[PDB]
């Protein structure tokens, strides 16, 4: 049937992807020892989308784990749900790209891409017929942003017509670590706009807002932050795995929410999100869900969507629920917030209802939006890039690994036009 | 059956042979009496009730060093007429070893060799141990090898020359004896392996950390090389190598048979404590240019053919992995006309350690014997010494009055000059 | 019936052949003492192809063990399954060909060939009509390459119309023992291109590659390498010994692989070959067999097959399997990888199905293919030969021992003609 190959790069990608193999595992009822528990058909009917039979009855993930240091790979296997992965799907690096995009893409990644592309082809061609690939990485780092974006370029050359759905976590708006942020971001984006089908952006500053103001957690760990992003990452592909009244895939979302091929950067949100105390107190309804969904404080992107217009937007609902209140509230929000939607696409909203909610809720929604308010990220990274490039700061490691100055000018130009083409339709 | 006959000529030959036969006795577990409490047939014969006598001859013109064997611990191990001693020393004279006193003992020596070789056909070859710096080792060595070439024609003849050092000499007339010997062992030997004394001095200083070594420490190390050479004759192995195998595999031209040897690891008992003796690193230390056993740095030559004897817990895949790294290492240089330049041989039996020695018990070892063009300098260096001394005829009257003619100096010099030009022509 | 007379020459040939008789005795159920156990008709009905009754009910192999050095024959006798061979079939030598093809062929080979040829005629004339002869030997040595190729010349003069299959190991490409390899190899090939019907090439370095990357065996000894070659040796001759749906003997393979008599050099492959860890994960099916057999990673020759075209190839399947997927997968491999097969031959592939798999497996296949990518090996030997011959290096061991200078020039001319005939088809 349909299978998604999940491909993980970098320390950030592997800690985010460890929680995908936690949240998908318990939603499909897979024991970390491999076996199944939970005695229901509906989890087991459509399991080949993420798992493979191993003729022992155990299920091994279709996951490709790639990093340039073994340190985060030690963390993955030691933890819970760490025995699940096949060890041959692990591929190691020994040296480590020290937050250098150049040695992630050109120098150190060159000897490792031959190995990791071999493992992806064993998984890809090994099935009947593949649907698509999904990637988790960073843009700020070296081994996520360098080797992960090289893999996207290499796999697109082999499989041009399959979809690509990628989580890249962006540089932070206010305060950011890893002083070469704009060199890693801008260099990655100009190859990511030409080789990725859908990219939905996550910000660490956005997740700090969510966990403070909505979740009301006093001490949010990256264990908790990655769990929240993994919840939304289940939600976008949930409707492939469980039946529903109105079905949707990633290709359903792909044809619908990207109007022109250049602009395919998305916002993610999740609802419901209430603290531990207020599980018993909140009335779980579709009208309250849509109010939480159209809020900047629910968004996992550190932008204000009210400063621009939602070009196209989509809501993947989950749970045994009435479709009128799904449909009429989506009409209600389009009539009320006239100025927050674009005019020349009438009825911008996509709804899809999948019948099986995530574990522990009774109804949930996962929200994607193609907004033109994403200009705040691209302008903020570009002027940080332009400031640091004018007097040639930190260039000599990237020139030292075999780039030129001309590729930097192209990288700025390719992303500066992306800023203008959002502004054209605002 | 298949056996090899060892000939030890001179004081150096005898003392190296004392260490060599101590190792052979201990590895086959025969006691100094000669009887153990049939693979080992290649080195020991059979005398009746379980008892084994070595297939060797000891030859010396002085009685001193052979009577000291006869009164030692190994009185009854050796046959009494395998230890031949004359009456007067050759006294550092090449001419004395052939023409004066040499003829009286060679006839008795050939009688012993004939009786010891006609027990079987399938005689594998001869091993000679001698010093070219001396009188009897160099002079009588040639006379025996001329005699052996006439009788036993097609048999393989390996020579182990304890070559004079560049710096340390222990003789002044040794440039004369060395050039005369090299002329006359060129047309008599099949394969000559070069051992230098100060090379083993420096090895035992850095590797064994023995500051003040003696000849008895040197001869143990020589004995380990010979044991590793002939291990394949004695023990079963994954890939065995014969004595006749070396001449087909190592010597590309009839005149070019002068080599350079190495052994690794040479590690002390304290030094073994901290070290994994991997197949990769014991082969790296074998090619490590300071760790030659001949004092000729092989950076100023090109390797021509190389033979590696692995011994012990050696898997064949790690041999192939280790030798591939050596070939790709670009500071090791090969000649253009020899693209494949390796013979590997692997044996099961680990090297045996002598109790109270200085080596440690090791699980695996390598013995490497190579032909290189770096031997051109060791012949040029004596040639510098030889011209500097013969130009105004020092020490000549000892040789010419003793029974050879003036002119054999000139003939030997031009033969060595021909050999030097041969090494230069092969490198280009 | 039909019989194979086995001739085992050199140290390499004797220990490859010692483990060959281990695997055939195991599959026919023969105790190392010579008795039978297993109480099944299918094992025993066709046993005269490799064995002889000894009127005490024991079975003795029709094998002639031949060497010039008494070391390795003692090793074979002392080992397991060493008491199986007849002691008269051992023909010792005393001197030993010291990796010299001259003393293997001319001078020391001549005085032993009368002794071995007597024993071969005793076995050959003994039956009704024999089918052919199979020889295991090495070409980088003296007694395998010299005296083994002399025997091929003598037996082709006596029995001209019988088949002659050779399992010969060649010099390894990268690092290689016995410094006079190209002298021994080139002199042996021109004596084997005119006098052998089918020659199947093995490299040690290819076998090391198999045991590292497929078998994942950490310390492969020569016992393990010989076990792999013995598996392929049994797979060529399955149809003689066991029934099947589509039988194929050795002459069936010869008429169907070689278009011209000069080119008869084959690549050998075996499938499945899985590690102990990955044994329990795999679906052991006919599509999986055909994918594993068409790898450069699986072939037991160090010649990369994708650099040439398969002129003609054959696959001897074993087991209870369905014959349409035997047919359709062989069609599938021709169609999809269309560039790797030659155009002026329609339907290049030959299939045979035997019903008896090897012990402990359920289905297996052996691949024998006539590829023009074996040009790469003959060029590597020829340029190494021309490197050494121009300088007259190591020649006096050959020229002094009873051959002439002209035989070397003939050997190079005959092997350069073999290179030219391959080049005209690619």
């Amino acid at each position: 049937m349909r299978e998604i190959v999940h491909v993980q790069g970098g320390q950030c990608g592997n800690q985010i992807g460890a929680k995908f193999w936690e949240v998908i595992s318990d939603e499909h009822g897979i024991d970390p020892t491999g076996t199944y528990c939970g005695d229901s058909d509906l989890q087991l009917e459509r399991i080949n989308v993420f798992y493979n039979e191993a003729t022992g009855g155990r299920f091994v993930p279709r996951a490709i784990l790639m990093d340039l240091e073994p340190g985060t790979m030690d963390s993955v296997r030691a933890g819970p749900f760490g025995q699940l992965f096949r060890p041959d799907n692990f591929v190691f690096g020994q040296t480590g790209a020290g937050n250098n995009w150049a040695k992630g893409h050109y120098t150190e990644g060159a000897e490792l891409i031959d190995s990791v592309l071999d493992v992806v082809r064993k998984e890809a061609e090994g099935c009947d017929c593949l649907q698509g690939f999904q990637i988790t990485h960073s843009l700020g780092g070296g081994t996520g942003s360098g080797m992960g974006t090289l893999l996207i370029s290499k796999v697109r050359e082999e499989y041009p017509d399959r979809i690509m759905e990628t989580f890249s976590v962006f540089p932070s708006p206010k305060v950011s670590d890893t002083v070469v942020e704009p060199y890693n971001a801008t260099l990655s984006v100009h190859q990511l706009v030409e080789n990725a089908d859908e990219v939905q952006v996550i910000d660490n500053e956005a997740l700090y807002d969510i966990c403070f103001r909505t979740l009301k957690l006093t001490t949010p760990t990256y264990g908790d932050l990655n769990h929240l992003v993994s919840a939304a990452m289940s939600g976008v592909t949930c409707c492939l795995r469980f039946p529903g009244q109105l079905n949707s895939d990633l290709r359903k979302l792909a044809v619908n929410l990207i109007p022109f091929p250049r602009l395919h950067f998305f916002l993610i949100g999740f609802a419901p999100l209430t603290s531990r105390g207020s599980q018993q107190y909140r009335a779980l309804s579709v009208p309250e869900l849509t109010q939480q969904m159209f809020d900047a404080k629910n968004m996992m992107c550190a932008s204000d969507p009210r400063h621009g217009r939602y070009l196209t937007a989509s809501a993947m609902f989950r749970g045994r629920m009435s479709t009128k209140e799904v449909d009429e509230q989506m009409l209600n929000v389009q009539n009320k917030n006239s100025s927050y939607f674009v005019e020349w696409i009438p009825n911008n909203m996509k709804s899809s209802v999948c019948d099986i909610p995530p574990k522990g809720l009774k109804m949930s929604v996962t929200f994607v939006g193609n907004s033109t308010a994403i200009q705040e990220m691209f302008k903020r990274v570009s002027d940080q890039f332009t400031a640091m490039f004018r007097r040639k700061a930190f260039l000599h490691w990237y020139t030292g690994e075999g780039m030129d100055e001309m590729e930097f000018t192209e990288a700025e130009s390719n992303m500066n036009d992306l800023v203008s083409e959002y502004q054209q339709y605002q | 059956m298949r056996e090899v006959i060892s000939i030890h000529v001179g004081q150096a030959g005898i003392q190296i042979g004392n260490a060599c036969w101590e190792l052979f006795c201990l590895e086959h577990g025969i006691q100094p009496d000669g009887q153990m409490p049939d693979a080992f047939n290649t080195f020991f014969s059979e005398t009746g009730a379980g008892k084994h006598v070595p297939r060797c001859v000891f030859l010396d013109l002085e009685p001193t060093v052979v009577d000291e064997v006869r009164t030692g611990t190994y009185r009854h191990l050796f046959h009494p007429e395998q230890l031949i001693s004359g009456k007067e020393d050759a006294a550092n004279n090449f001419a004395r070893g052939h023409y004066t006193i040499g003829k009286e003992i060679v006839d008795l020596s050939l009688d012993r060799i004939r009786k010891l070789a006609d027990n079987c056909t399938g005689l594998q070859g001869f091993l000679m141990f001698n010093a070219v710096g001396g009188g009897t080792g160099s002079g009588l060595g040639c006379l025996l090898l001329e005699r052996l070439s006439v009788d036993y024609g097609k048999k393989s003849k390996l020579n182990f020359c304890s070559w004079p050092s560049p710096q340390v000499s222990t003789a002044v007339v040794e440039p004369y004896n060395s050039v005369l010997s090299t002329h006359s062992l060129l047309e008599h030997t099949d394969v000559a392996v070069m051992l230098d004394n100060e090379a083993i001095y420096d090895i035992c200083r850095r590797n064994l950390d023995i500051e003040r070594p003696t000849y008895t420490n040197l001869n143990r190390l020589i004995a380990q090389v010979i044991s590793s050479l002939t291990a394949s004759l004695r023990f079963d192995g994954a890939l065995n190598v014969d004595v006749t195998e070396f001449q087909t595999n190592l010597v590309p031209y009839p005149r070019i048979h002068f080599m350079l040897s190495s052994y690794a690891p040479i590690i002390s008992a304290e030094k073994a404590y901290h070290e994994q003796l991997s197949v990769a690193e014991i082969t790296n230390s074998a090619f490590e240019p300071a760790s030659m056993m001949a004092k000729c740095d092989p950076r100023h030559g090109k390797y021509m053919a190389c033979c590696l004897m692995y011994r012990g817990d050696v898997v064949p895949k790690d041999v192939n992995a280790a030798v591939a790294t050596i070939k790709t290492k670009r500071t090791i240089q090969f000649v253009d006309w020899c693209p494949t330049g390796f013979k590997c041989g692997i044996n099961y039996q680990p090297p045996t350690v002598v109790p109270g020695g200085d080596l440690a018990k090791v699980m695996r070892a390598v013995c490497m014997i190579s032909n290189s063009t770096a031997i051109a300098e060791v012949f040029s260096r004596m040639d510098h010494k030889f011209d500097l001394m013969y130009a105004k005829r020092a020490f000549v009257h000892w040789y010419v009055g003793e029974g050879m003619e003036e002119g054999e100096f000139s003939e030997a010099r031009e033969d060595l000059a021909a050999l030097e030009k041969d090494y230069e022509e092969v490198g280009i």
